[PDB]
């Protein structure tokens, strides 16, 4: 009896192929009669409607830009005390001895973080990195440090 | 370290303690409950505006039917789906360099992704746990022991470095006739 | 947490904990078997 | 046109059956070279050493066939003579040495120096000395290994392909 | 045909994923549930239950009559355990003791009530 | 009054003409309609 | 355990296939390598908090 | 030659047990049938199609109001009506009846429980026409149809039975080939007799329990189930039987399978048993169950559940006294 | 499909974007795209040459046709991407834990963080040719690790409901107007990809010198 | 005249191994005892290779039928034996289109493990539920229900696409094997699905070799059941000599 | 606790053996017998096969009752049970303690259980009756049906003791409902066997040849029963070859009729001159006709030949 009572009061037969709109306008057949009804709808909705920007695309620059092309050169300013603090911290991190919990690659990593943070590594930082990597036996990494200096 | 301890949520080694991957829930009926893999302190901070250290991802514990069945149907692609988003780079950062802790529920969830081995508590009820004998273990080790240099080089490749240049690459990088 | 099996040294004290926390030498041995399976 | 499933017929036969539909026209042949080489080698494995008269004898002996059951030669159930191990149970040494080059090419993602695979091939040779002496410096062996290279760039002039393959042929003929 | 559109297979144009089949598989397909036979230490389910009873708020020993046999105790899941009418804590204690026995840890723990 | 009332009942529209027909089954649509909304 | 597992894994063929999730880390840097469009350095009509 | 096509399967009855068959076929066709839905009331047929479509089918559906269109469209037909009279009207008696108008190779299956002679005539005239007829009485509730758990006792050509197994397995779990030409009807007849006997036995047993003073009906059912004697009919009717005995004034509920249904089914047995010359009375307990069910039906309780027999055992005995 | 009493409308443009009459270069781009585009594309044209089998024809055109046409807005010869598989890392626990990772459900994981999840970069982030794909992974209920299919990968971004039935890229003009012209991180990346078995073994590698055969 | 209330033979499919086991048990018991063989999925047909291989020994299972034991699940407490035929959990593959995987070899191409570090399943342990111990739970959430049609209804396996869910299947557990007086699990590889390249002769040889194991297993089961009830159940005993 | 077994008939010795085996010295075991040599033999056999608890052997109910806490009777006949429980001078219930428990497993009349329970309640003890159904081999293996009727808390106290020799133990209610459960179960078994005979005879009359398939059809349909599932394989041959004498079985027509002989006494009144029991009475008629034909000890499947006689008494009476 429940199935007998529960009839299809919800759905309606689909749209035929070339059917019109509920306002009577149509595309490719009814032209300049079609009206725009986006201004009758409420100005704001408290949650995106199923048709909210469903089809939206972006420029091809976004998908064809190279990597790191968008980074703009801005000069970060900091106090001289901050400069001294950060330079000493980076030098200590570079000079941290390997073996226990740090691996020799970490000296090069900490040299590169100086660059990525918009710091100018000093000749003392370069000397420390080369010395530590040579003492660890990473001569190729030492030459990599030299090449980083030159590229800077 | 409180005169009267928080009886219902005790911990180890005080606050805020080491970072930990927990599977945080929401104050919602189970019917909509979903979890989020977050990195946080052992003693949950509900004082600062910063509740957690990093948001690794989200997990939906309710299976969803495969909406993608027609697309190149592969073996058993119609089984229900359990959706999850995971930050693998941040997870590797916090797991490796920061040596944070990992709860068993997140460990089991991540073992499904190929990022970690099956958990210690994901024990099959069938096989009993092993029984060890020093003599048999020694016999096996001697029977097939690796050699010093191969063992050391495998360890070095796994932990210390993986970009070791060949003689050919060193020669290619080596500068050429003009020398300027 | 630490398991207190019924068969370790009991403290015959009525002013504290009724079971001590020591253990029989068998419990020492089997605990290693669990320790090793955890170590792998 | 879909028939009634009185039995639990499988929706898809192979994992990559539907994946091969999603390959461009040229990519289908690019992949087909490698997959067909593997399939042919795996079909020929069971009868690798058999002479022409012996394969004919196998075909004659296996004379029970249904409508389209199978041809006895493609994956013959005849017991092989040499017991092998690892992949050699299903593929020849030439294809063993072929697959390592395929893997190196796949991980390399395009053309690459021969040094990326010199050592893989040398380890294979050290592992299987008898097959190494039996098949090394052979025209068939070298050509079978080297048919791969064009798939790195299906349309390149003969000069480009030959200069590219000169290094691999150098090492395989040394 | 039933629908007004004699041209459409489905008159209501349901989403083609409404009709997508849903396959299924049971945890039994993956792993079985073996039953660990009673030992001399806990010969029967009542002994198991009284051994599991250690806590004053988890009176597992009050429900020896809630299970028919060793296998009935060991096969009943959390849902049937609740249906039989057991408190939350006693239910969880019974389930955890059974699972520990399955994993190889018998119910051997010191009664903390005193 | 609905929010799309004006689009629905704008004179000369398909919906407005249908309403006019259903209100008077045998009007002359070219001249039998009303410009205004007033009832 | 490790040695038996490693010999088994090497002798297995399917698991020799590469795994992008376990093999490497991609972009361990603090910032994206390309511009996703954001940020928008301009307010909005409903927004009074300009800076 | 022919053209690749999807076999046309039609469903005729659509009673309580007819529409579940169509729903199962529509859900499980997977676009291989182009199902047909015949009904005397085209409103009823269209309602079935609309509900099935909104619930979501996997095949197209065609509504039918008269048997000629069904004959010409369907390749296979399944017919599940209420009464043997309606089955006869559809299959043989009507001017445009299916069997009387069957095409070469067409297949017809009946699930309505009809008489052995009716099935024999249907199969014989179908064979004359050249088509094939399988008499496939079914057992199981509409709930069992929804779950896909029905018994089918098919009698007919083994070739056609094997060909039609894929369609049967869409709404019937236990499908057996009892033989040919009425074997299924005989099996269903025996099953109905057994059901009646066991229902009477269970009613008497639970009355015994109440009289002896047992109120733990669930525990009694458990003991019987684990013990040497227990029937599916007792397990089915036990709760209702106790609920109905304990308060004797309570009117029995109405169910799809009813006393009139059993009586109509057993009338075919009364017709088909032999030894009319010896007045065919060798079955005492079956006679007693028939008596009690007849008393229940005469009591105006013929539309209710089979459990109503409790209130009418003694009425049947009084009728026996009146002999 | 529609429901009762909702009076659905019609959408005239797929998206809100600047018209092509507003610029000389947009006008030229549209003219070139139209010349490279069809006007009415049928089941026989080039874009459907990937339906090489009659079963492919029937399954594409019979049902789930909406799904197939919506899997990608642009018109290509694939309607999807091939799947592949990944190797499972060695479990030192062994058969004690080989039973794990087998479940009743497909587990899908999609990567996030910086450099991932940007809508503007969608076509580049799920492009197989990109070194930095989003790395989706599916674990099947039988423990298999596989990549994701194009639709599963595309389901993790914002909805994109439109199609292009007339632009077919291969018929773009070439050689009249369209005549395209032209640190050690690349070496380091090649080193990363390169096999490293040589570390265990100018002392150039040579074939084995056979001893048993002498 | 037997004291057994019946024996069930559960399986995932009821095509080849369950049918052959039913035939062998029926022949050995000479039809004096009740045997009901059922599978979880009934949408099948008895395998012609199974029929031919059973004929080669003398039993024709051609008359039997593929059916599921849903009816017997409601009565599971009455049947006395609950034989369950299934594949090994180690070689099991959820993809029917592949040969079985390799077992775990204990103690050189396969890696052989230590019996102490990787112990086997103790044989004196019983089985609570195997793959053959499940029951189908059909369900449907129609949009015609006004509570399921509402936008905020959780009776769905999706969101934003449609409402409700058409007829779907789910498998429940039936942990009542142990309610039976004699429950056993028989480990046999699949035989009803042909490997990608197999030839009919080898596909039939697999049926034959599985028939041998089914025969021996049924003989052992009948011996232990004879010791259990105490009566004689190997009434025929014509086949074990051969 | 001290549990003592007194029955020691043919079905009682397995109870004593199982109690001794599974006691594991956790509960003390007592054995009583009418003759001391028999009980000495039983204790010797139990010890030779393994005895965990010291066992004591009793010739007298006085020692039996004044020593043990639980008494378990597994006797042969109602008269023997009444002798043990009430009418004896050293009667167990008469001399019962204020707290000891007595259980009876022999199938006695509802009224017998009534007097037993009433006297136990008078003396302050708890008596609950648990008639047993099964085979002696089933007792050996530990499978039995006990349907206990009595106090709920005492039943709970008695659970562990029962499981030592029983698998399925149920609580049918208070005041001796176990005897009613056993009685009604026997009546229902007889009725189902009769109905199975009818169905198979009708199938043969209709001329359906393959009974193998019809057995599964009926088992999967409604109205199925274990009695059909049992007697079908024999009945098929027995109806097609009515000449062969039905084989002897442990469960017999005489046993069913003896166990049904308590129904008349347990029912309220027979003077109504009508049967509020159509099916049950029809089954009884055929069972009695089979017994009077010299086929009393044969199988339960013999009802087929004497169903026709099951109508003569209905017509004449």
């Amino acid at each position: 009896k429940v199935d007998s009572f529960h009839a299809n009061t919800q759905y309606q037969h689909a749209w035929p192929l070339l059917s019109h709109d509920d306002l009577g306008n149509s595309d490719q057949s009814n032209n300049t009669k079609n009206i725009m009804y986006s201004m009758y709808m409420p100005k704001r909705n408290k949650g995106t409607a199923p048709w909210f920007r469903g089809a939206d695309t972006y420029s091809v620059k976004y998908c064809e830009q190279g990597r790191y092309e968008y980074q703009r050169y801005l000069m970060i300013n900091r106090f001289p005390s901050e400069y001294k603090k950060h330079f000493l911290s980076f030098l200590s991190n570079i000079r941290m001895s390997s073996g226990s919990a740090t691996i020799p690659q970490e000296a090069l990593h900490w040299l590169l973080r100086m660059i990525v943070d918009n710091f100018n590594p000093q000749h003392v930082h370069y000397i420390a990195a080369m010395k530590t990597l040579q003492s660890a036996g990473e001569l190729d990494m030492a030459r990599d440090v030299w090449k980083i200096m030159e590229r800077q | 370290a409180r005169a009267v301890i928080k009886r219902r949520s005790p911990q180890l080694w005080g606050a805020p303690g080491a970072p930990i991957i927990r599977m945080r829930g929401h104050h919602v009926v189970w019917k909509f409950q979903s979890y989020d893999l977050v990195v946080e302190h052992t003693h949950k901070r509900r004082n600062s505006d910063i509740r957690l250290l990093h948001y690794l991802g989200k997990h939906c514990p309710h299976p969803q039917k495969s909406l993608w069945s027609p697309d190149t149907p592969v073996a058993q692609d119609r089984h229900l789906f359990m959706l999850t988003t995971v930050d693998i780079d941040a997870f590797k950062y916090w797991f490796g360099v920061k040596r944070c802790r990992l709860s068993m529920k997140p460990w089991a969830l991540l073992a499904k992704a190929g990022l970690l081995p099956p958990s210690l508590t994901q024990n099959s009820k069938i096989m009993p746990k092993p029984l060890f004998d020093k003599e048999s273990l020694m016999r096996y080790y001697l029977a097939n022991r690796k050699d010093e240099d191969v063992m050391a080089r495998e360890k070095y490749l796994n932990y210390e470095n993986s970009m070791v240049k060949t003689e050919e690459e060193r020669a290619a990088e080596r500068p050429v006739a003009p020398y300027l | 947490r630490q398991i207190r099996p019924y068969y370790n040294l009991p403290s015959k004290s009525e002013h504290g904990r009724k079971m001590t926390g020591f253990l029989t030498p068998y419990r020492h041995w089997m605990w290693k078997q669990n320790e090793l399976w955890r170590n792998v | 046109v879909a028939k009634l499933q009185h039995n639990p017929a499988p929706t898809t036969l192979n994992f990559y059956e539907k994946s091969f539909q999603q390959l461009s026209d040229v990519q289908q042949r690019q992949t087909g070279l490698l997959i067909g080489a593997a399939v042919g080698d795996a079909a020929a494995r069971a009868l690798d050493g058999y002479t022409a008269e012996e394969v004919a004898a196998v075909a004659a002996e296996s004379g029970s066939l249904q409508d389209e059951d199978e041809d006895p030669v493609v994956f013959a159930s005849v017991t092989p003579r040499e017991h092998k191990s690892g992949l050699l149970r299903h593929h020849s040494y030439t294809f063993y040495l072929f697959s390592q080059l395929l893997r190196v090419m796949a991980t390399s993602r395009g053309d690459f120096p021969v040094q990326y695979v010199k050592n893989e091939w040398v380890a294979t040779a050290r592992a299987h000395p008898d097959c190494f002496v039996r098949e090394h410096a052979s025209l068939l062996h070298v050509l079978c290994i080297t048919m791969q290279l064009p798939v790195i760039y299906p349309w390149a002039d003969d000069s480009t392909l030959r200069e590219y393959a000169s290094d691999f042929l150098e090492f395989l003929t040394e | 045909t039933y629908g007004p559109h004699k041209s459409y297979k489905y008159t209501y144009m349901p989403d083609p994923r409404k009709l997508a089949p849903i396959e299924t598989t049971q945890r039994s397909e993956i792993v079985p549930q073996s039953i660990r036979p009673p030992t001399s230490y806990v010969p029967n389910h009542e002994t198991f239950l009284e051994r599991a009873d250690i806590h004053r708020l988890r009176p597992t020993s009050d429900f020896k009559a809630s299970f028919k046999d060793w296998n009935d105790l060991f096969t009943c899941d959390k849902r049937q355990l609740r249906v039989r009418g057991i408190p939350r804590m006693t239910r969880d204690a019974i389930r955890t003791a059974v699972q520990a026995f399955q994993n190889g840890n018998p119910p051997e723990r010191f009664d903390t009530k005193e | 009054v609905p929010r799309i009332y004006y689009a629905w009942m704008r004179p000369g529209s398909f919906t407005r003409r249908r309403f006019e027909k259903m209100r008077n089954p045998f009007v002359d649509l070219e001249t039998g309609t009303s410009l205004y909304f007033r009832d | 355990f490790r040695d038996v597992e490693e010999r088994r894994h090497s002798r297995d063929v399917v698991n020799e296939l590469p795994n992008p999730w376990y093999d490497y880390v991609a972009h361990a840097l603090p910032f994206p390598d390309r511009d996703a469009g954001y940020p928008d350095e301009y307010g909005d009509l409903g927004q009074w908090r300009a800076p | 030659s022919a053209i690749k096509r999807s076999l046309n399967v039609g469903v005729v009855g659509m009673g309580n047990m007819g529409v579940p068959i169509a729903r199962n076929l529509g859900f499980k066709a997977r676009s291989a049938m182009y199902l047909q839905i015949h009904s005397r009331a085209l409103s009823k047929a269209k309602r079935v199609c609309d509900d099935l479509s909104v619930d979501g089918a996997t095949c197209a559906m065609r509504i039918h109001d008269r048997y000629s269109t069904m004959t010409k469209w369907c390749d296979v037909i399944v017919l599940a009506l209420a009464d043997v009279k309606a089955s006869r009207h559809a299959l043989l008696e009507d001017n445009e009846s299916l069997i009387m108008n069957a095409r070469k190779g067409q297949i017809i299956v009946d699930h309505t429980t009809v008489d052995a002679e009716t099935s024999r005539e249907c199969a014989h005239e179908a064979a004359r026409r050249g088509a094939y007829f399988l008499d496939a009485p079914m057992s199981g509730s509409p709930r069992a149809c929804f779950n896909g758990q029905l018994l089918l006792m098919v009698g007919g050509d083994a070739e056609t039975f094997q060909k039609m197994l894929p369609i049967f397995h869409m709404y019937a779990d236990n499908v057996f080939h009892m033989g040919e030409s009425g074997s299924g009807t005989a099996a269903k007849m025996i099953s109905q007799a057994l059901v009646a006997s066991h229902n009477a036995a269970a009613a008497e047993a639970l009355s015994m329990a109440h009289a002896l003073g047992i109120e733990d009906q669930s525990k009694l059912v458990q003991v019987l189930d684990a013990s040497w004697g227990s029937s599916t009919m007792l397990r089915r009717n036990a709760p209702l039987l106790q609920d109905l005995i304990r308060n004797p004034d309570k009117t029995p509920p109405t169910s799809a399978v009813s006393v009139d249904r059993l009586l109509s089914d057993l009338a075919h047995l009364d017709a088909s048993l032999p030894k009319r010359g010896g007045e065919d009375e060798p079955f005492p307990v079956f006679d007693a169950a028939l008596r009690s069910l007849a008393a229940a039906s005469d009591a105006g309780m013929g539309d209710r559940d089979l459990a109503s027999v409790v209130h009418y055992i003694e009425a049947g005995e009084a009728e026996l006294r009146n002999r | 499909a529609r429901k009762h009493g909702l009076f659905y409308g019609k959408m005239r443009f797929a998206e809100q974007k600047i018209t092509f009459y507003s610029d000389r270069f947009l006008f030229r781009d549209l003219v070139n795209r139209r010349e490279a585009s069809y006007a009415n594309v049928w089941e026989m044209d080039d874009p459907y040459r990937f339906l090489q089998t009659e079963q492919d024809y029937e399954d594409y055109w019979g049902d789930n046709y909406d799904v197939y046409r919506r899997m990608f807005p642009e018109m290509i010869g694939r309607t999807g991407e091939p799947v592949q598989q990944y190797g499972q890392m060695p479990i030192w626990a062994g058969p004690h834990r080989q039973h794990a990772n087998k479940s009743e459900h497909n587990w899908m994981f999609a990567e996030i963080g910086v450099n991932v999840g940007h809508e503007a970069l969608k076509k580049l982030e799920l492009d197989p040719t990109n070194e930095k794909r989003r790395r989706f992974v599916i674990r099947q209920p039988d423990g298999t690790l596989r990549s994701a299919k194009m639709s599963e990968m595309r389901a993790w971004y914002w909805k994109e409901e439109w199609a292009d039935f007339r632009f077919w890229a291969p018929q773009m003009e070439w050689g009249i107007e369209n005549t395209p012209s032209q640190a050690d991180f690349r070496k380091q990346r090649r080193i990363q990809s390169r096999p490293v078995k040589w570390f265990y073994e100018e002392r150039e590698v040579r074939w084995p010198d056979v001893i048993n055969a002498a | 005249s037997t004291s057994s209330r019946g024996i069930l033979i559960a399986g995932l499919t009821n095509r080849a191994r369950t049918q052959m086991a039913e035939g062998i048990l029926r022949r050995l018991t000479a039809g004096t005892i009740f045997i009901k063989s059922g599978g979880v999925h009934h949408e099948s047909t008895i395998h012609p290779l199974a029929v031919k291989v059973m004929k080669d020994i003398g039993i024709d299972i051609s008359k039997q039928s593929v059916t599921s034991l849903e009816a017997a699940r409601r009565q599971q407490n009455t049947y006395d034996v609950y034989i369950s035929i299934d594949c090994s959990y180690e070689r099991r593959t959820l993809d029917k289109s592949q040969p079985p995987r390799a077992e775990v070899r204990r103690r050189d191409d396969p890696v052989r493990y230590d019996p102490l570090l990787v112990p086997r399943t103790p044989s004196h342990w019983s089985v609570g539920v195997d793959a053959t111990d499940v029951r189908r739970r059909w369900q449907i959430w129609s949009p015609r229900d006004p509570s399921i049609f509402h936008e905020t209804s959780t009776r769905k396996f999706q969101d934003h696409l449609y409402e409700g869910e058409p007829l779907f299947m789910q498998l429940r557990q039936c942990p009542w094997r142990t309610q039976a007086k004699v429950s056993e699990r028989w480990e046999m590889d699949e035989v009803a699905i042909r490997y990608p390249v197999e030839r009919h002769s080898a596909h039939e040889l697999r049926f034959v070799q599985a028939r041998e194991q089914l025969l021996q297993r049924s003989f052992d089961l009948l011996t232990k059941l004879e010791k259990h009830y105490g009566e004689r159940l190997l009434l025929d005993r014509a086949l074990l000599e051969e």
